């Protein structure tokens, strides 16, 4: 497995790509981590102001 | 694989004289087994055999007993033999499978129609059996007239909200 | 605004005008009707519900649809003009005739 | 592994890089590449019914001798038949010679010349296909003109032309 | 190529979008649904055809539940588009060893 | 070394045509179930038209045939069908400079692989909305 | 297996009088071997490059220095046949000249036009 | 012109065949009307000789025959109108005519008109492909028709044996259980 | 124009026409059999009954 | 024929006098007036003198270092732009035509006529047993409400 | 027969039939081929059931 042998298989890099990965992400995995953008931190939340 | 000598003499002797058949040139040929002879004897038998048409000329419905059958509440609906899946594979692949056990072993199984059937355990036939009952007892409901005031009220409550 | 509204009932019997008549649904919850009326349809042909006639309209209409779609080519493209920018030599090169210097 | 991190997130240009498509050989041994590009459907269709502008005609129109393209071709033919002026210039020659587009067989050289000019002593016809002339202008341009098929006619009487000197 | 292109799955709303498409369908990997005809219908046209109790309840969402699938989160709110896991989790753990015993059904 | 190989290595380099042909159904004929679960009149032997049927009809989609009506009972073995219709009808890499640009992956619509673009206020109309509501 | 017949492949006689590549007309009812496909490129390809070396020692289609081009050949119109030849069956693909009937404006007018 | 009406003599299983009359309208109808009086003749003065058939060896019989009789009514309705007319086959699938082909005549479609019961029409998938298929309708309204076909006559007698036809049922295959053949077509002054 | 366009036009329909009426032969030639094949289950159905 | 044949040859180049240039060429202005038929006789005329010409060039190209070039040869280029004229009006006279056709085909196809095999088809309202009744309301109301409120209490 | 995991045995005993195990998965969540047809054999006797009832 790719993965697994830790290949660097990617498009700009040697024109592959892994078979097992999703072909669009909606969020990369960086922005998937940044919790603080995601939880109530301290965001707020609604920006209505009734 | 009988002799043509002393074949030639049992077929003039039997088929002619029991079944009054007439085996063409390599009809007679392939004849050469008593398996063979006895199949084509059955084949055209079954062959000579009344046809469903035939059948049904002869024997056609009656104008009451189809205006009864119209008159059920209850019609069928057909075509489901249409959605059934058509396999497209060798015929001598095909017939091993189906003398073998691989005719059920991946997704598969044949379809072999019924008039009968057993209910004891049947779960779509037991919910079939209580939607009929409760159309049964929606059609006593509509006779007496129940379900015209209850839709009266309702139309009549709706109004008024 | 609330402007009057116009609900189309089908029945499946031909009996729906009459069936709404005898019913007296005179207002709803929150709204009034303020007719019943049968809508006039033009009379559709059996080709309409025909599954072969059906399926050959599909049919031909399918066609239409992949001969105005398919194959798909972008209406522009950088690339296109990046490929059609030539230089003064290469043009001279191709398009150059004696008829020029004879004129 | 390597230090992917360092590179921007280009593609570099494979080796060896390839060549173009464009046939570059225009030489007696020159082929037509029968792969067949999307442009050329593109094409076809706009010059046939004006896509993606013009709604497309119907599946029978287009298949039927009433679309524009085979209409035209019938009725208005474009078909160019030249004569080897020096052949028959001052030559009584009983087998004259022409050329032809490649498209046009025998049998249809001869309904051209019996139904247009009028030629209806035809015997036969050897028909020989030749690559089109190629030439270099000043410049050194490799052009060339388009492929022809000499037709080598017969015919039952001699012409001939005549060129007061 | 498509001659005809499938409308989003479930576009009951004269308003709202409809749900993501792996809510109802079988695709996931996007947590915003759309929906071409509600987006070229002008405003206008949109508000005369609903009306404030149609909106209200039209608008109305549960969260963080999905309205599709009881019982479980919905796709849109989770951190990323795919269904939450932890319910439909495989049988066996990855280290845990297979010690089921003789299980008696009704 | 020959000018055929010349030429080839060239003629071969060239792209050729392509359109995405979705998988075959052979066991499977939506066509043939068009006439399933339909009620048969008897005074004529003929399928009786029931516009309860037809609205209950799902539209199996297909490049051949515009649409495809089947009942819902079966549309269950159409699944992967449905995907390869709703998909953008071309090889990912073609397009996928959509995911790559940030504006894009605003501006249009991944959902099942598609790759259209959601609708858009042009500049005009952006400007006449902002002026309207004076901000 | 194949859609087009077998003559074009190895010819209806013993000297492979048929093999080749033919070009059918869009509307003509005949079928050719003139494929542009992925898979029918090769075969063409080659019959273009070093032709058909048929087993009676002889080459069919090609046997020279100037390589045919099938997109320009001559409209299928019939199939081989050892009694009479080559038998037409698509005789509209054949084209006839058929020039329009003569008439007064016809003779009068000419190719070119006056200036005014 | 001068054969101005036509019959035809039709049975039913192994019943009487019935007698039907036909009123053709030449003038208005004049290449369908020619047609079906040809068909109703169906004369071939062409007889078998054994010696001439051998060296021409051309089975004129086996080729189709423009003649009505023997030809059967393929489709028939309760209350619509009744097809019949077909000589090739008699499914009613494919139709032929003495022309040679499919003949038209947009004149004709154009001025045709249904608003009359009981009438006689030409039968085809097209207004203008037309053939030997004719058909009979009983219905007082073809506004739907009047358009698409050609009425090249009526019927002017046999109209209880056309009721009879279509009352007759019609089998699971969609023919009718009893087939409606020809016995004989003539042609009258 | 009137009698030219005219007749080019009634070319062009007899054409679509022509092409129209052989899809639809097509479509029943396949159509048909499924319509027998329900028939002759629904008469079946009846004989059972 | 020998008039045949010298109808591939310029009569002015058989006894060496200049061929004159010819002057103007044929417009769409006019070939739009112009009938088919004279459409065709004209494209058959100009068929022939491009015939005449490509022959002359190819002599002139042949014995081009001793003829030297071939005199007037805007005719080649006349001849053809009155053919791409020629066609340009057949192909908007051919496209009116398609869209009338297309027009009349599409209204015929919602009506129906056609069916296969030959034969009339069955009319419009024999297999139509629905109803459709409008109602009129005031104010917006649901589709489920009013299914509710007008179904059918018998069914 | 056909080839399943200790979870599908589960499910179906479960759902309480093979049956109503696979018309509870849609096509999508119930990934196979064997499983489809499985399924259109199952819905064409299914009505079968219903014919015979009538």
């Amino acid at each position: 497995t790719p993965m697994m042998l830790n290949i660097q298989n990617m498009m700009w890099w040697n024109g592959k790509r892994n078979l097992y990965r999703a072909t669009y992400r909606e969020k990369t995995w960086y922005e998937i981590s940044r919790t603080g953008a995601f939880t109530k931190g301290r965001r707020p939340v609604m920006r209505q102001k009734y | 694989l009988e002799e043509e000598t002393i074949r030639e003499r049992v077929i003039y002797q039997v088929v002619e004289g029991v079944f009054r058949l007439s085996p063409t040139s390599a009809d007679r040929r392939e004849l050469r087994s008593v398996a063979n002879i006895i199949d084509y004897v059955l084949t055209h038998v079954r062959a000579a055999r009344p046809t469903d048409r035939e059948r049904r000329q002869e024997r056609p419905i009656t104008s009451a007993a189809l205006a009864v059958m119209q008159k059920c509440p209850i019609q069928p609906q057909l075509g489901f033999v249409h959605a059934l899946p058509h396999d497209t594979r060798d015929a001598l692949l095909q017939e091993w499978e189906r003398m073998h056990h691989l005719d059920w072993q991946f997704g598969k199984a044949v379809y072999t129609p019924r008039s009968k059937e057993n209910v004891r355990g049947n779960l779509t036939w037991l919910r079939e059996d209580r939607h009929y009952d409760q159309r049964m007892k929606f059609m006593q409901e509509v006779e007496s007239g129940e379900a015209r005031a209850k839709h009266m009220k309702l139309i009549a409550e709706a109004a008024g909200n | 605004i609330e402007g009057p509204w116009e609900a189309y009932i089908t029945y499946d019997r031909e009996d729906g005008l009459s069936y709404a008549q005898s019913l007296g649904i005179t207002t709803i919850g929150v709204a009034t009707v303020l007719g019943l009326t049968e809508h006039v349809r033009e009379p559709q042909p059996y080709a309409v519900v025909d599954p072969v006639y059906c399926e050959a309209l599909r049919r031909e209409r399918a066609r239409e649809e992949t001969l105005m779609k398919w194959p798909h080519v972008p209406e522009w493209k950088y690339e296109y003009s990046t490929y059609t920018r030539k230089h003064l030599a290469d043009i001279v090169q191709y398009n150059y005739t004696n008829v020029v210097d004879y004129v | 592994g390597w230090r992917t991190w360092e590179y921007q997130h280009t593609r570099p240009d494979p080796r060896p890089f390839p060549d173009p498509p464009v046939n570059d050989y225009f030489g007696r041994s020159r082929i037509w590449n029968p792969i067949a590009c999307k442009l050329g459907y593109v094409r076809k269709k706009a010059d046939e019914w004006g896509w993606p502008n013009k709604p497309p005609p119907p599946t029978g129109l287009r298949y039927s001798q009433e679309f524009f393209p085979f209409f035209f071709e019938r009725y208005f033919p474009d078909a160019e038949v030249r004569l080897l002026l020096d052949s028959v210039l001052n030559n009584e020659t009983k087998r004259p010679v022409f050329q032809i587009p490649c498209s046009m067989s025998k049998v249809e050289l001869v309904n051209y010349l019996k139904n247009i000019y009028g030629i209806d002593n035809v015997v036969r016809v050897e028909v020989r296909n030749r690559r089109g002339r190629r030439y270099k202008n000043e410049v050194g341009e490799i052009k060339m003109m388009d492929d022809y098929k000499v037709a080598v006619v017969e015919l039952d009487t001699p012409v001939s032309v005549e060129l007061k000197q | 190529v498509a001659p005809w292109v499938p409308p989003p799955r479930h576009d009951i709303k004269v308003t709202m979008p409809p749900p993501p498409g792996g809510e109802v369908g079988g695709r996931f990997g996007v947590s915003q649904g759309y929906s071409d005809r509600l987006a070229r219908t002008p405003y206008w046209k949109r508000m005369a055809l609903s009306t404030y109790k149609l909106r209200m309840m039209e608008n109305a969402t549960r969260y963080p539940m999905s309205e599709h699938r009881p019982g479980e989160y919905d796709i849109r709110y989770l951190p990323t588009p795919y269904p939450c896991t932890i319910r439909n989790r495989p049988l066996l753990e990855v280290g845990e060893p297979r010690q089921i015993p003789s299980i008696r059904i009704p | 070394q020959g000018m055929f190989s010349h030429q080839l290595k060239r003629l071969l380099q060239k792209k050729s045509i392509h359109r995405y042909n979705w998988d075959p159904l052979p066991m499977y004929d939506p066509r043939k179930l068009v006439h399933a679960s339909r009620h048969m009149d008897v005074e004529t032997w003929r399928e009786v038209p029931d516009p309860h049927w037809d609205e209950r009809s799902y539209l199996v989609p297909d490049q051949m045939f515009y649409n495809i009506p089947v009942p819902p009972e079966y549309k269950d073995a159409y699944w992967w069908r449905e995907l390869q219709a709703r998909r953008v009808q071309c090889p990912v890499e073609w397009v996928s400079h959509r995911m790559y640009n940030k504006g894009d992956r605003q501006r249009y619509d991944f959902q099942d692989l598609a790759f259209r673009k959601k609708f858009e206020f042009s500049y005009e109309e952006v400007v006449k909305n902002a002026k309207d509501m004076r901000s | 297996k194949n859609s087009w017949p077998e003559w074009m492949d190895n010819g209806a006689d013993g000297t492979g009088y048929g093999i080749g590549l033919h070009r059918t007309h869009p509307l003509s009812r005949l079928r050719g071997n003139l494929k542009r496909s992925p898979s029918h490129v090769p075969r063409v390809l080659g019959m273009m490059i070093q032709g058909v070396w048929h087993k009676s020692g002889v080459k069919l289609y090609f046997r020279g220095g100037k390589p045919p081009n099938p997109s320009v050949h001559p409209y299928l119109t019939g199939e081989p046949c050892p009694l009479y030849g080559w038998k037409v069956t698509d005789e509209s693909v054949i084209r006839q000249f058929n020039m329009p009937s003569i008439d007064g404006t016809n003779f009068r007018y000419k190719p070119y036009v006056a200036l005014q | 012109r001068i054969s101005e009406r036509a019959f035809m003599d039709i049975a039913i299983g192994t019943k009487a065949p019935r007698r039907i009359v036909f009123k053709l309208f030449p003038r208005k109808c004049p290449s369908a009307v020619k047609n079906f009086i040809e068909l109703c003749s169906g004369n071939v003065s062409t007889d078998t000789y054994e010696s001439g058939n051998r060296d021409k060896l051309i089975s004129e019989s086996a080729l189709p025959q423009l003649t009505y009789k023997n030809s059967t009514f393929h489709r028939v309705e309760k209350g619509y109108l009744i097809q019949g007319g077909d000589i090739v086959t008699g499914r009613g699938t494919e139709q032929l005519s003495i022309y040679g082909g499919t003949f038209s005549a947009p004149e004709e479609v154009r001025a045709s008109v249904f608003d009359k019961p009981g009438l006689v029409g030409t039968a085809s998938s097209s207004p203008n492909a037309h053939g030997s298929q004719f058909f009979i309708l009983t219905a007082k309204e073809a506004n739907h028709l009047n358009g698409t076909c050609i009425c090249f006559g009526q019927v002017a007698d046999g109209l209880d044996v056309v009721q009879e036809i279509e009352q007759v049922p019609i089998d699971p295959s969609g023919f009718p259980s009893l087939k409606v053949s020809i016995v004989d077509c003539g042609v009258l002054e | 124009r009137e009698a030219e366009q005219a007749v080019l036009v009634d070319k062009r329909l007899e054409a679509m026409e022509e092409h129209f009426v052989q899809s639809l032969k097509q479509s029943y030639e396949f159509h048909e059999p499924l319509r027998r094949k329900n028939a002759e289950d629904m008469r079946q159905f009846q004989t059972d009954v | 024929s020998a008039a045949a044949f010298y109808e591939f040859v310029d009569n002015n180049f058989l006894n060496n006098k200049r061929p004159p240039v010819p002057g103007g060429s044929w417009t769409v202005e006019v070939l739009r007036n112009k009938s088919l038929a004279d459409l065709q006789h004209i494209w058959f005329l100009l068929l022939k003198e491009r015939n005449m010409l490509k022959s002359m060039k190819e002599h002139y190209l042949r014995h081009q270092e001793e003829l030297g070039a071939m005199p007037a040869p805007s005719r080649l280029k006349m001849i053809d732009e009155s053919m791409r004229n020629i066609k340009r009006v057949v192909k908007e006279r051919d496209e009116e035509a398609t869209a009338r056709a297309v027009e009349i085909f599409k209204e015929r196809l919602k009506r129906g006529i056609y069916r296969y095999p030959p034969g009339p088809p069955p009319p419009p309202g024999a297999h139509d047993k629905t109803s459709v009744v409008k109602v009129e309301l005031s104010c917006y109301v649901e589709e489920e409400r009013l299914r509710e409120l007008f179904g059918r209490y018998d069914v | 027969q056909v080839p399943m995991v200790e979870a599908a045995m589960f499910e179906v005993e479960k759902d309480g039939g093979f049956d109503n195990f696979i018309l509870k998965r849609s096509g999508p969540e119930l990934r196979s081929t064997y499983g489809e047809r499985i399924r259109r054999h199952i819905l064409v006797r299914q009505k079968e059931i219903q014919k015979n009832f009538v």
